[PDB]
């Protein structure tokens, strides 16, 4: 309902932990398992590459289409891009209906 | 060949192949006689402007100038070239004339 490609076998779920590390074990034994560990977090880049299919678009419209434009007019921020303190921001949301078929 | 067969078929269509696109038209014409078959010199009448004066020519043949664009490329067809591409130049063209009928 949302939107989008429902799937029965969607990609699979990335799970990841940072493996628990000990902290200064007492040197009597004790049964109760350890309270205190290592305050640590991990980094690292992520790559994700889909690869997508197209339907080319055939059609004999004779006269111009609709399509997505972002207007000439002169503004403080350029739209999709960062403000002078470094925050992007999207500024409308972008539907993909332009494009005209018969039906 | 003959009369009653037809020379060629109508093409208009346009056809994006990759890099390349061919653009095909078609259209139908009808040529009067001009000057009762017969040649002409022109100049400018009496006089007007020293820069207007002209002499020249005026020839009963008649001639085909596709040298505009919209010929070519309907306005929706203009449009994927000119949002989707940085240049265009063209390659190579074919000419043809058919179904020619005279009438008296």
């Amino acid at each position: 309902l949302m939107g989008g490609f429902g799937l029965k076998h969607p990609p699979p779920q990335i799970l990841i932990k940072n493996t628990p590390v000990p902290a200064n074990p007492s040197t009597t034994f004790s049964a109760a398992k350890f309270a205190s560990f290592i305050t640590q977090y991990s980094t690292g880049q992520v790559s994700v590459e889909i690869e997508w299919e197209l339907q080319k678009e055939n059609s004999k419209r004779w006269n111009p289409e609709i399509q997505y434009t972002s207007n000439y007019n002169k503004s403080v921020n350029v739209d999709f891009t960062v403000d002078t303190n470094g925050v992007y921001s999207e500024p409308r949301p972008i539907g993909t209906r332009y494009l005209t078929r018969n039906l | 060949d003959g009369v009653g067969n037809s020379s060629g078929n109508w093409h208009c269509d346009s056809t994006w192949m990759g890099d390349r696109v061919i653009t095909t038209s078609t259209r139908t014409w009808a040529l009067p006689t001009y000057n009762n078959h017969l040649y002409k010199q022109i100049s400018s009448q009496s006089g007007a402007s020293n820069d207007n004066h002209y002499f020249g020519y005026s020839t009963p043949w008649g001639y085909f100038d596709f040298n505009r664009f919209h010929c070519h490329f309907s306005p929706r067809d203009w449009q994927r070239l000119i949002n989707n591409n940085w240049g265009f130049r063209p390659k190579r063209l074919s000419f043809k004339l058919f179904n020619i009928q005279v009438k008296e």
